[PDB]
């Protein structure tokens, strides 16, 4: 992915902390060194083929530094809980072509103008109850939804029985009726799913989507037939394909612009965040001045990024180190 | 965008001169040169 | 129609500013109703800093 | 009024547009039958 | 918002959008199922 | 939506202030009462004669 | 089988091919006779 930078964007990946510069012997460790004064403070990195140094960052010339957890930086799937409406007919009718249209806003463009619209259908039978007719939608919904034809993941679909409800049963195209057994099915729930991801190639992005309803005549008046509220969520994509696309583009300023631009010809850089761990992200946004005439600004901004274990072990042991070293009350998270 | 000039004679079609003049007619509040006055100049001066 | 800027859906479908009706002009008002301003002499800006 | 279709004295605004295209034309280098110029 | 332009009177169900008339019954199609007056 | 704004006229003006226009209404008119006295001077109510 | 389409508000009997509506009775011809609907 590409990002918009403040004139520059720098990161460094924090693996360990070693507190000196003679005790960098591993690929990944920083060191935030500063002198007696607390005039400049600068991290250096082990990189895996030498250490390497910071822009030296003056300390009266900063102008934030706020670092962000990683729960903070999770995109949370959002949830359209899809019910009968008890207004129209608590029982499904038993004439009518019960429709659901699921319109998607961003299918692969970006713009709200690349639509894509799929639907479910299931016809209403006489003595059908409502736990039977969810027991038909889902099915219904996750033919066309889930399908393992569809190039994209489009939503995840569940239901929810009265007795649980809050355990979810996921249903697919490969399930059959037979799977589903509960007469205490009220609702359906369409939670939005992560689409693929590749390194430095496909950002992260999701496709947006509302469940529309289509009308039924209920006493000769066409009236719409459902109801959709979006429900708290409970899956978050973490922070592993966001801070590996942002080390890759900020491995540029210091280094190579082109990536892999003509192929016998190119300058490999080894990265060092995993993309399957989540990791914590402090900022410390800076400018430099020359002591003269020349008095307009150049801002900058430097990214650290440590691994994550829940309770933020590493990252709070790198904010203990920057301010007694710096003399920034950079606040612990 | 004044449409491109720098076309074969058929392709200079009835649309094109047109584009032509929607264009005048909305960069008609145009009126910098660097050789002339403002327009509020001169008609202080008339 | 455009599903950019119109951002509410409508429960019947599509946004909800596709429902909107306007009638523009009631009758011949003998003058221009509807125009838009600018000012004598007044070109617009572009000016770099290099 | 300055860009208004009409006038309130009952004129109507005529905007002529004069403006250099660019046509393409060739040079043909022909020889006279008679002598060779 | 439901026009019934036809009543047919007959033993067996006509259509959906007319009457079915039978001895002392006036049946009519609503809400999936054969409604009758009386 | 550009297609929608060129369906106006355009008006310049001399000066980047607020302007304004002038509307009005009719001239002829109604004027409600307020009481009827007969010839001394005591209000005509509704039960009264003529 | 038989197809009616008018209904007729009248004090007497209409034509057969119709429905007798008066007060509250809905009458049609069926078996010979004009049958009650209620």
């Amino acid at each position: 992915m590409v990002i918009s930078i403040n004139q520059v964007r720098q990161l460094y990946v924090a693996k360990a902390l070693k507190a000196n510069t003679a005790a960098l012997t591993t690929a990944g460790d920083i060191v935030p060194k500063a002198d007696t004064a607390k005039t400049t403070l600068y991290f250096q990195s082990m990189s895996p083929a030498g250490i390497v140094a910071s822009d030296k960052i003056n300390l009266k010339h900063v102008l934030y530094a706020k670092a962000t957890p990683s729960e903070a930086l999770a995109h949370k799937l959002v949830r359209y809980s899809v019910t009968l409406d008890a207004d129209v007919s608590a029982t499904p009718v038993a004439g009518q072509n019960y429709i659901l249209r699921l319109a998607f806003r961003q299918y692969i463009g970006l713009s709200e103008e690349d639509q894509y619209f799929k639907y479910g259908e299931v016809i209403a039978r006489s003595g059908m109850t409502a736990s039977d007719f969810y027991k038909k939608m889902a099915i219904s919904l996750a033919k066309n939804l889930e399908n393992k034809t569809e190039s994209t993941p489009l939503v995840n679909i569940y239901l929810i029985s009265a007795a649980a409800a809050s355990t979810d049963v996921p249903v697919t195209s490969a399930t059959k009726e037979s799977d589903l057994t509960a007469t205490d099915y009220n609702q359906i729930i369409i939670e939005e799913t992560e689409q693929p991801w590749v390194l430095g190639m496909m950002p992260q992005a999701f496709i947006p989507f509302t469940p529309q309803f289509l009308t039924i005549t209920v006493d000769g008046e066409d009236r719409l037939w459902g109801v959709a509220t979006v429900v708290t969520p409970t899956k978050t994509v973490p922070d592993g394909h966001l801070i590996a696309d942002l080390e890759y583009f900020c491995m540029g300023a210091r280094g190579d612009i082109y990536r892999g631009m003509g192929y016998p010809n190119i300058i490999k850089t080894t990265y060092l965040v995993d993309p399957g761990a989540v990791y914590d992200v402090l900022d410390i946004h800076y400018f430099y001045t020359g002591s003269n005439e020349s008095v307009q600004k150049s801002e900058k901004t430097i990214t650290l990024v440590a691994v994550d274990d829940g309770s933020h072990t590493a990252m709070n042991a790198l904010i203990g180190a920057i301010n007694t070293a710096s003399g920034l009350t950079i606040a612990t998270l | 965008n004044f449409p491109r000039q720098m076309l074969p004679f058929s392709k200079k079609t009835k649309q094109w001169r047109k584009d032509c003049l929607l264009w005048a007619n909305q960069k008609t509040f145009f009126n910098y040169s660097l050789v002339r006055k403002s327009v509020i100049h001169k008609k202080i001066n008339y | 129609d455009d599903p950019v800027r119109n951002k509410i859906l409508h429960p019947m479908g599509g946004v909800a500013f596709s429902y909107r009706y306007d009638i523009w002009y009631i009758g011949t008002m003998d003058q221009p109703n509807i125009f838009k301003c600018k000012i004598k002499g007044d070109n617009e800006y572009r000016g770099y800093q290099w | 009024n300055s860009l208004l279709p009409y006038d309130l004295a009952g004129n109507l605004r005529v905007l002529r547009l004069y403006w250099k295209s660019k046509r393409k034309i060739l040079k043909v280098k022909s020889y006279d039958p008679e002598t060779g110029e | 918002m439901k026009t019934l332009r036809t009543l047919k009177i007959s033993p067996n169900a006509p259509d959906i959008n007319s009457v079915w008339l039978y001895k002392g019954t006036m049946k009519y199609f609503n809400n999936g199922e054969w409604e009758t007056i009386g | 939506l550009d297609t929608f704004l060129n369906s106006f006229p355009t008006r310049e003006f001399e000066d980047d202030n607020e302007y304004y226009w002038d509307v009005i209404g009719s001239s002829r008119r109604n004027i409600p009462l307020v009481e009827a006295r007969d010839e001394n001077g005591v209000v005509v109510a509704a039960n009264a004669a003529n």
